[PDB]
């Protein structure tokens, strides 16, 4: 039970890093700049 | 060379059209780097 | 078999994050401009 936990811990902090790191590239995208390819 | 490999490799679709414009004789498409 | 369900459930979700954040970093690349090392 307790290395089940620890598992789901881990993987409950990757979750979170992963909803904080999407939303990071969201901004990246959000505010970078494109002046050739403009279609 | 080089420039028309990495614009094709990331889907640069711009830069492979403004490259592959200049000439017709169609000598860059046909080439293997490495 | 609960406890292997939530992370099975865990890590899907993992998944179709990290398969959308590939697509908006692969959309970075190809949509980012570059002035200075043209080769």
């Amino acid at each position: 039970e307790m290395e089940i936990l620890k598992q789901k811990y881990r993987l409950k902090d990757l979750t979170f890093l992963l909803e904080k790191q999407h939303e990071l590239i969201k901004l990246i995208i959000q505010k970078m700049e494109i002046i050739s390819e403009t279609e | 060379k080089s420039p028309l490999h990495f614009a094709a490799s990331y889907g640069r679709i711009n830069t492979c059209q403004r490259l592959l414009q200049d000439i017709s004789d169609t000598r860059l498409l046909n080439e293997g780097d490495l």
